[PDB]
């Protein structure tokens, strides 16, 4: 039902300001629930920013409080994060979710007493580096018998140098999930990144099935569909 | 014959309320006079005064005929509102209970729409609606279950007019309630049609009684 | 004030886990448990005190016992190695919300099964702009503790070797990707590459050249 859905820059420059916009569809912003902000850092447990009821009242981190501001917008059924004076700790993957309402007092119902977060978003990467950017590369990976176990093939593609994370890949646009698999992307000595997302597919479908990679990379507004052809 | 109505434990207030300990034997069909003890053990579960509870127990001192009925179905009647409220204060054998005979409607999906709720009495005879008025204890809980802070809540019948709105206080700590509500009755005459419009903090009513005062 | 988790928890296919969640906060709000797979947002599993949302198979359970909260999973399965959050919120003040350090929960049913090794040469579309980069991609292997190797013309090389560590595949698996960075000559002067995969004693190896 309730849908939700983060949206930011993917890169913050220190001590500068992180923005966010977590979109909401099949419920309402202004009501009862808090809708909250979590992040959590690369290799580290979730840790909770703050949340917004109807669309005014908020509640915060006090590790962060001095720091963070969450608004509403009522009239778009939005509601945004700011974090200022953003650090390399700052660093994270941040997700929006909804919680329920609570009583601060012992003379409410007893199921409003819960916490939790039932729905959650993709959840958004965000940068602080100081780097700029780089669009990614695209190359193919075509097989041939080496790449073929009798019955089984495999062919990707490579999407070398690019900076920040992250990079979805889909193949013929949404039309392919079996055998499809994305590698974690490696940081390499530069300080770019390079994964590589190939799909296990028989060997009887060649010379039939034609197969495109989709790479996206929203921070600098990049989209590539290369096609893997294998040749002579 | 024409014995009298047997309370026990029980007062007046929760045993026409519908405490969950006072729900035994309580569905007799006519008694001459009541009797209960001197100071009793269960009445309001929930902290909160009972308004003109002389003239209610008065009126159901001498009674004919005395059956109760869903004037509110529960799974039927509120749509967008959560019904399921229980409470710490009214437990019953170690769980969190509520009166029967009344609903504790809340916000569902953390909204609250505005509700127009009418009966008409065409059962002939006299009929005896009760309802509630939450009183949470801070502006922070009103938010919580009924998502606006200027609820009202209006009973209007031909021979009954009212309109309510929640005293946000902190009262003193009863049996872990540090909020009230408030009861309110009245006497349906047939024909008459009572109307329920209420934006948060009432609490329905689910079995009314169509009632006859006589021998 | 505070909920801690144990941070490391491992349990055989069929058996029973009980993870707790101990933190003073527990006595004032019921605790939630949320499940993250990795690269997935987290799901909720248990809305508080026992209390599954709909889709969450019921050999999830919730327990509580003072400031103790215990998630339980009867007969655990392979997808449900995951990491594991309590949360619930504090009594005190503007009532924050406390998350727990997490638990990672790892199920030790062994379909033990060999990697499958591909190496891919460099395209030559990338040779035409003057770069060359090997992709030796490992999936399906049990446990995911490997080691790889690059070998250039039977000879070990070590420089721009750049190895991702072992992930959980979507079947329940493992799958890593091994890359070595190189320029167009050091490709194209040598007789072939070879990508040696290590996997509990068996060592696998594929091995590419320019054609
Ligand atoms: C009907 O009346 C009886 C009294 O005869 C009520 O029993 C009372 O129940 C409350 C809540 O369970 C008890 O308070 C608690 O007692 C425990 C000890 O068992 C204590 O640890 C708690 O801190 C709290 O004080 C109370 O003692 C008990 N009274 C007696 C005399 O046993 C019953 O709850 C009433 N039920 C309804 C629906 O009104
Ligand atoms: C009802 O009141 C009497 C008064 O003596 C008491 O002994 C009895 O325990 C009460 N009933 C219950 C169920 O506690
Ligand atoms: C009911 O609530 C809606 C929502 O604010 C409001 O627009 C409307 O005018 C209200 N009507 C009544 C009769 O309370
Ligand atoms: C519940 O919402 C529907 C849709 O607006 C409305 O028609 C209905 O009257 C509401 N329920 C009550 C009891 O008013």
């Amino acid at each position: 039902q309730v849908q939700l859905q983060e949206s930011g820059p993917g890169l913050v420059k220190p001590s500068g300001t992180l923005s966010l916009t977590c979109a909401v569809s099949g419920g309402s912003i202004s009501s009862s629930q808090w809708w909250s902000w979590v992040r959590q850092p690369p290799g580290k447990g979730l840790e909770w920013i703050g949340e917004i009821s109807h669309g005014v009242y908020t509640n915060y981190n006090p590790s962060l409080k001095s720091r963070v501001t969450i608004s509403a917008d009522k009239s778009q059924n939005q509601f945004s994060l700011n974090l200022s004076s953003v650090t390399a700790a700052d660093t994270a993957v941040y997700y929006c979710a909804r919680a329920p309402p609570y009583c601060s007092s012992a003379s409410c119902p007893d199921d409003y007493y819960y916490f939790f977060l039932d729905v959650w978003g993709k959840g958004t990467t965000v940068t602080v580096s100081g780097a700029s950017t780089k669009g990614p590369s695209v190359f193919p990976l075509a097989p041939s018998s080496k790449s073929t176990s009798g019955g089984t093939a495999a062919l990707g593609c490579l999407v070398k140098d690019y900076f920040p994370e992250p990079v979805t890949v889909s193949w013929n646009s949404g039309a392919l999930t079996s055998g499809v698999h994305t590698f974690p992307a490696v940081l390499q000595s530069s300080g770019l990144y390079s994964l590589s997302s190939v799909v296990t597919v028989p060997s009887s479908s060649l010379g039939t099935q034609t197969y495109i990679c989709n790479v996206n990379h929203k921070p600098s507004n990049t989209k590539v569909d290369k096609r893997v052809e294998p040749k002579s | 014959a024409s014995a009298p109505l047997q309370l026990g434990n029980c007062s007046v207030a929760g045993w026409i309320l519908g405490n969950p300990e006072c729900e035994l034997l309580i569905s007799r069909e006519s008694w001459s006079y009541i009797v209960e003890k001197p100071n009793p053990e269960n009445g309001t579960c929930y902290p909160g005064h009972f308004a003109d509870y002389e003239e209610l127990r008065e009126q159901l001192s001498s009674v004919s005929s005395f059956e109760r009925f869903e004037i509110f179905p529960k799974e039927s009647s509120w749509p967008n509102h959560t019904t399921t409220g229980v409470s710490a204060s009214c437990s019953h054998n170690g769980e969190s209970s509520f009166y029967k005979n009344l609903l504790w409607l809340t916000g569902k999906n953390g909204l609250y729409p505005n509700l127009s709720k009418s009966y008409a009495n065409n059962k002939e005879k006299e009929v005896l609606v009760l309802w509630g008025v939450h009183h949470p204890p801070n502006i922070g809980d009103q938010r919580a279950l009924y998502h606006t802070e200027n609820a009202y809540v209006s009973v209007v019948s031909s021979h009954y007019s009212r309109k309510f709105t929640p005293e946000i206080a902190k009262r003193p700590k009863v049996r872990d309630q540090e909020g009230r509500i408030n009861y309110y009755w009245t006497l349906l005459e047939p024909g008459d049609t009572i109307i329920f419009e209420a934006n948060g903090n009432l609490i329905a009513p689910r079995y009314a009684f169509a009632l006859s005062r006589g021998f | 004030s505070e909920l801690t988790q144990d941070p490391a928890v491992s349990v055989a296919l069929g058996q029973t886990v009980r993870i707790t969640c101990q933190g003073d906060s527990l006595r004032g709000y019921y605790a939630s448990w949320h499940q993250q797979k990795p690269g997935q947002a987290p799901v909720l599993v248990i809305y508080g005190k026992n209390n599954r949302p709909s889709g969450i198979p019921d050999r999830f359970s919730g327990s509580r016992s003072g400031n103790t909260a215990s998630l339980t999973i009867t007969g655990a399965q392979a997808e449900d190695e995951a990491d594991y959050y309590c949360a619930s919120r504090d009594s005190s003040g503007n009532h924050p919300v406390v998350f727990g350090g997490g638990t990672k929960l790892t199920v030790l049913g062994q379909p033990k099964g060999a990697p499958s090794v591909t190496l891919f040469p460099p395209s030559s579309e990338e040779l035409q702009a003057n770069k060359a980069t090997l992709v030796c991609l490992i999936s399906d292997f049990y446990p995911g503790a490997v080691t790889v190797a690059w070998k250039a013309d039977s000879s070990p090389v070590k420089a721009g070797v750049e190895t991702t560590t072992p992930s959980k595949q979507s079947n329940n698996k493992y799958a890593a990707s091994s890359y070595l960075s190189l320029t167009p000559e050091q490709w194209k002067s040598h007789r072939s590459y070879s990508c040696q995969v290590t996997h509990e004693g068996s060592t696998v190896e594929k091995t590419v050249a320019p054609t």
